[PDB]
């Protein structure tokens, strides 16, 4: 059951990301990669949800499932872009440390929201397998 | 396998498997279509948010309580309640559990039929029983005689039951409490300059109705002591930070229960419905309804109730008579705790309707 | 074949293919016809210099920024902008790339129709979508709740959006900032005795507006420490070698953003439109707007912003209610970084306009 597997994987990636963001400038490349690895996993969640949706039979559940999975691409796209901007923003000394910290925080907030979107998707996926 | 005890709560729908502890899910229900235009790419958003998410997300929606004075106006949303609950809350298929549904003591025809028929064909529950709500708190209260007062937003009821035969000549449905108490409270919240008037904006009020209202010893002197400067005022903090200091209206709102003269509405206080229901029951039996008066429904959780009610009844009641009011803790789950007992009663599983026999006999059997 | 994210920047028009860093072309827009007689015979010189050569060739021309009050003054210059960029900057066929155009939050009718209609008929763009500038910054700020401040020379705007339903009854267009700040700055640059009157001479001012100006913490006290002799003056070097030493006006000019009574324009400080816009939004939502306040547009690069803004708002704001206003570094390309995210979303490519539906349905229901 890859949805449960993906949800656990997403949690492990987020636990690691929380750890990487507590660390230094040495976690720069890793942070860019972390965002990439999260983006690959979201593309898998989205893909699985579309495949499951095709085999699903109740229109309401199918619609509710389609409603939640369609926001995942947009958040994953935003993560790749905002990470590319932040990545290129590190290594510059003119910009303020508080503004830099806020970029890390914003990225964390967006990751938390992505995780919440997946959390809601998991919840709906679990319920759909009953019918 | 296991039965699920499912209460169509007036508020405050309650769900939890058959006993012995508590409803796994209790929720104010609510369905809300989104009032404002969406600019989210996707859009990817629920057509209507049900509770809980519509009570985290208020306002950007238009909240509709689907059961209006106990009448399920459209079952389309009711079915969505059922489905949402069963699948994404309790996480179960209705075919698996024989179910137990509750209804009110008095509701028109065909409210229970249309429900039963749709629920059998839509959710294909294998067996069912549909109980009037007052009776389940009797099984919950474990009393063998007495008048049951079932009070939730927006319909109250007053049912007399004796060992173990019902008193039809004394069954009262009052449509009064509580959503109108909510509306009245909102009307006296305009008096403190806070106009949270829209339907959605009403929910916060319901929360101040939960938490902040109090009940006095006696009106006239609480009205007096309100004229005293002494601070009855309690400070609510609002979801935009605002601090609201309410007091007179704090004891004023529940007093409606004793006197509907505040709404005006032409029905008498619990005081009189008690007396007049007792005085629609046989003399001999009047002895034992007195001291087996049972209040219920989540709304009744105001501390000066019942001894305000007691003192009021004692004033109208005949001398030396033993009057005692039975008040459970946590009356909101009284009903649910009722239901758990019922469905557990063997052999009365074979007094539960079964889908095949329903296939054979249709709605005729229902009554 | 790839899409082009092309922003009608009010500055500082920005253009760059989809992602992943920045616009490949940024330019301050300007077209300028040559004010003086050309004597070197022929002379093989263009009717108007576009940027950048018109910012080399300041003054021998008369510079005209075409978007006037953000509105396309004439499309003769706008189309020439479009062509100049597409061919002579980016080097791309409008026929080839599905394009993405941006527009503002609030503008009159039919300037976006007329734009779109002309752009389809002139450049024969195959597919297109036209976005309001505030929204792209939401994806560019990875947010989905909050008030957006979009500020470029010379129109600011104030947009509230909530997860992700927009609040139309709280969308405000201020024509205040920044080109009028440029004009006011020029008027207080007369106080240090240097003339910058002409259209061209205004650009140098804009450059001192970029580089030299700063924002304080509190006006009265910055005015106090300005009376202190100590070096506040910063020395600009001017294209005829001149050294301009500015200080009082150095913090004075941006402070106008919190006080437009300095220009005198009746319009209120962003401070107050913020509070009043928050206080034009539903109570419950006020909770998550507090701390999702996003400022934007290249003008917003002044260090006393946002904690000046914060400190001012906090004086009017509800007690102990958390607010945070901080927005990304490099806000000028914030928008552009928005656009990249949008246009990549399939299937919402099929929420773009296609030439066949432009042929069949014309410029109906564009809005
Ligand atoms: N502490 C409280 N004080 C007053 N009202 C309360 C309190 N707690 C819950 N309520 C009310 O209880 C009502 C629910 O009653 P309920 O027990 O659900 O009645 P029923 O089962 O008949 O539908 C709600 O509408 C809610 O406002
Ligand atoms: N360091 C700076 N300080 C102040 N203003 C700046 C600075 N850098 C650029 N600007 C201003 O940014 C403006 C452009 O904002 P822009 O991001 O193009 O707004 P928009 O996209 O809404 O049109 C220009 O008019 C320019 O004067
Ligand atoms: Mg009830
Ligand atoms: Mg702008």
């Amino acid at each position: 059951n890859d949805i449960i597997a993906a949800a656990k994987r997403m949690a492990l990636l987020m636990a690691e990301m929380s750890r990487l963001v507590r660390g230094g400038s040495g976690n720069k490349r890793a942070l860019i990669q972390c965002a990439k690895d999260i983006a690959k996993a979201s593309d898998e969640v989205t893909r699985l949800a579309k495949e499951v949706a095709k085999q699903c039979t109740d229109k309401r559940i199918r619609t509710n499932l389609l409603q939640v999975c369609e926001r995942i691409p947009t958040i994953s796209t935003q993560l790749k872009i905002l990470s590319t901007v932040k990545a290129t923003m590190l290594g510059r000394t003119n910009i303020s440390d508080e503004e830099s910290e806020q970029a890390t925080e914003m990225l964390v907030h967006n990751a938390q929201n992505l995780m919440q979107s997946v959390k809601e998707t998991v919840r709906e996926a679990e319920a759909a397998s009953i019918k | 396998t296991t039965a699920l005890v499912c209460d169509n709560g007036s508020g405050l729908v309650k769900a939890g498997f058959a006993g012995d502890d508590a409803p796994r899910a209790v929720f104010p229900s609510i369905v809300g279509r989104p009032r404002h235009q969406g600019v989210m790419v996707g859009m990817g958003q629920k057509d209507s948010y049900v509770g809980d998410e519509a009570q985290s997300k208020r306002g950007i929606l238009t909240l509709k309580y689907p059961i209006e004075h106990g009448i399920i106006t459209n079952w389309d949303d009711m079915e969505k309640i059922w489905h949402h609950t069963f699948y994404n809350e309790l996480r179960v298929a209705p075919e698996e559990h024989p179910t137990l549904l509750t209804e009110a003591p008095l509701n028109p025809k065909a409210n229970r039929e249309k429900m039963t028929q749709i629920m059998f064909e839509t959710f294909n529950v294998p067996a069912m029983y549909v109980a009037i709500q007052a009776v389940l708190s009797l099984y919950a209260s474990g009393r063998t005689t007495g008048i049951v007062l079932d009070s939730g937003d927006g319909v109250t009821h007053n049912v007399p039951i004796y060992e173990g035969y019902a008193l039809p000549h004394a069954i009262m449905r009052l449509d009064l409490a509580g959503r109108d108490l909510t509306d009245y409270l909102m009307k006296i919240l305009t008096e403190r300059g806070y106009s949270f008037v829209t339907t959605a904006e009403r929910e916060i009020v319901r929360d101040i109705k939960e938490k902040l209202c109090y009940v006095a010893l006696d009106f006239e002197n609480e009205m007096a002591t309100a004229a005293s400067s002494s601070s009855l005022e309690k400070s609510y903090e609002l979801p935009d930070g605002q601090v609201i200091t309410i007091g007179n209206e704090r004891f004023r709102c529940p007093e409606t229960l004793f006197q509907p003269s505040f709404i005006g509405m032409e029905s008498a206080g619990i005081h009189e419905t008690t007396y007049n229901s007792i005085m629609k029951c046989d003399i001999d039996i009047r002895k034992d309804l007195y001291a087996n008066n049972v209040m219920s429904g989540g709304t009744t959780m105001y501390p000066g109730i019942a001894d305000r009610m007691q003192k009021e009844i004692t004033a109208l009641a005949p001398s030396t008579m033993k009057i005692k009011i039975i008040a459970p803790p946590e009356r909101k789950y009284s009903v649910w705790i009722g239901g758990s007992i019922l469905a557990s009663l063997s052999t009365f599983q074979q007094m539960w309707i079964t889908k095949q026999e329903y296939d054979e006999a249709g709605p005729s059997i229902v009554h």
